[PDB]
C-alpha cells in the first residue's frame, strides 16, 4: 500500500486523501489545492478559522463547505470530496491538520526529508551547507530523497548542534554535556 | 572538548580547598589518660577474725 503510515488523530483521513490521490494518480494537484484552500482558509483568519470552532450545525457546516468551495472556486474534485467527508463526520477540529499530514505523505511520496540543527542561536550558512553536504554524502540521505535542513532557534539546548533526521540524532551540545559531566562530578 | 574544557577549568582553577585541623578537633573526641590505677585494699590481717570466726559459729559441725 502506499509509503509511510502515519496513524494519526483524523491522520487516518489523512492516509486515505493520499491512498486515494495515489489512485487518481494526481497527487500533486491535489496537494497543490488543498495547500490553495488552506491558504485561503488561513488568510481568512477571523470568521474562517473562528468557523472551525464547533458549533456549527450539520447543515450549517454543510454551507460552510458549500461556501468554502465557492470562496476561490478551482479546487480538485478529491478534496471537495474530502470536504464533504469532513463536513459530514462533523470534525473540522484537525483541518488544517490533515492539511499538514497529507504534506508529510506527499512530500514522502515526492522522496522529500528533511532535518532539523537545532542550536540556541542561527548558525553559519557555512554549517548548513556543511551539514547539508555531510548528510547527503552518508547513506543517512540515501539519495533519491532529498534533506531540506532546518536549523531552529531553541535557547532549551544552549550551545552545539543536535542533527536531526530519520528519527537518528546526534546531539553534540554544551547543555547535554555539561548534564553528564555534572552527573560525574556529583558521583 | 567541553569535557577538556571543563577538565582544565575545573583542574587548574581549583586545587586548594580548606582544611584547617583545629575544626577536626572540635568534631572528635579527645584522648585523656586513664585514672584510678589503685592497688587493691588489705583486709582481714591477722587471726584476730579467725579466732573471731571460730567462735563465733556455735554450730563448728552438728
Amino acid at each position: 500500500p502506499p509509503p509511510v503510515r502515519l496513524f494519526g488523530v483524523e491522520g487516518t483521513y489523512a492516509t486515505a486523501l493520499y491512498q486515494a490521490a495515489a489512485k487518481n494518480s494526481s497527487i500533486d494537484a491535489a496537494f497543490q489545492s488543498l495547500q490553495k484552500v488552506e491558504s485561503t482558509v488561513k488568510k481568512n483568519p477571523k470568521l474562517g478559522h473562528l468557523l472551525l470552532n464547533p458549533a456549527l450545525s450539520l447543515k450549517d457546516r454543510n454551507s460552510v463547505i458549500d461556501a468554502i468551495v465557492e470562496t476561490h472556486k478551482n479546487l480538485d474534485g478529491y478534496v471537495v470530496n474530502l470536504l464533504k467527508v469532513l463536513s459530514e463526520n462533523n470534525r473540522l477540529g484537525c483541518f488544517e491538520k490533515i492539511a499538514s499530514d497529507f504534506g508529510v505523505l506527499n512530500d514522502a511520496h515526492n522522496g522529500l526529508l528533511k532535518g532539523t540543527v537545532t542550536s540556541a542561536e542561527p548558525l553559519d550558512p557555512k554549517s548548513f551547507k556543511r551539514i547539508e553536504k555531510a548528510l547527503s554524502a552518508s547513506k543517512l540521505v540515501g539519495q533519491g530523497k532529498s534533506l531540506k535542513l532546518e536549523n531552529v532557534v531553541k535557547p532549551e539546548i544552549k550551545g552545539g548542534l543536535i542533527v536531526e533526521l530519520g528519527d537518528k540524532t546526534v546531539d553534540l551540545s554544551i547543555s547535554t554535556k555539561i548534564q553528564k559531566l555534572n552527573k560525574v562530578l556529583e558521583d | 572538548n567541553v569535557i577538556q574544557d571543563l577538565y582544565l577549568r575545573e583542574l587548574k582553577d581549583t586545587k586548594l580547598a580548606p582544611s584547617t585541623l583545629q575544626d577536626a578537633e572540635g568534631n572528635v573526641k579527645p584522648w585523656n589518660p586513664p585514672q584510678k590505677p589503685n592497688l587493691p585494699e588489705l583486709e582481714l590481717q591477722g587471726p584476730e577474725a579467725l579466732k573471731a570466726y571460730t567462735e563465733q559459729n556455735v554450730e563448728t559441725a552438728h
